[PDB]
């Protein structure tokens, strides 16, 4: 786009057609056919996370301070 | 005495007592001046037996029947203490009452994850 006393140049991340985004698009409708769920990337709370879940578990506090809740 | 005897003439009666516990705690009181050497937690040495011996005649029977109806305090809300843990053997459903409902204001606070029935 040119204007008056500005030039900008609107560029995208990936090239773009048509036989491509329909591709795309084809496999974005078999992951929700077929119900495929990936992994995030996340190690760092995916660490985290277990060791919460692990450090929590059978942990009776509530039983054992009379907390009534 | 006087539940037994309106049992033994036929009729099937109702006992209500007040807290048995205080019975046991009487034997207590007593116990180390008798002469004898204290048992786990200060209790008599005899806590099983004074306390079998009463409640094992307060039965119904093929004559006529008693229900009865027992209040147990628990000392120090401990239930392992042994005058509780010795008196749930003597009894075919058990109520146990819990101070931790009770102070959310739900009455009877009745703990369902204890209370049982034969």
């Amino acid at each position: 786009e040119v204007q008056p006393g500005n030039v900008t140049v609107l560029a995208d991340t990936a090239i773009r057609g048509q036989d491509l985004d329909e591709a795309r698009a084809m496999e974005a409708k078999r992951k929700a056919e077929e119900h495929i769920s990936s992994s995030h990337g996340d190690v760092d709370y995916a660490q985290a996370s277990a060791e919460l879940a692990k450090a929590i578990a059978q942990l009776r506090v509530i039983e054992l301070t009379k907390k009534a809740m | 005495t006087m539940a037994e005897k309106f049992r033994d003439e036929g009729r099937d009666v109702l006992l209500f007592v007040d807290n048995i516990y205080r019975y046991t705690l009487a034997g207590t009181e007593v116990s180390a001046l008798l002469g004898r050497m204290p048992s786990a937690v200060g209790y008599q040495p005899t806590l099983a037996e004074e306390m079998g011996v009463l409640q094992e005649r307060i039965t119904s029977t093929k004559t006529g029947s008693i229900t009865s109806v027992q209040a147990v305090y628990v000392p120090a809300d401990d239930l392992t203490d042994p005058s509780p843990a010795t008196t749930f053997a003597h009894l075919d459903a058990t109520v146990v009452l819990s101070r931790q409902i009770a102070s959310l204001g739900i009455y009877p606070a009745v703990d369902p994850l204890d209370s049982t029935s034969r």
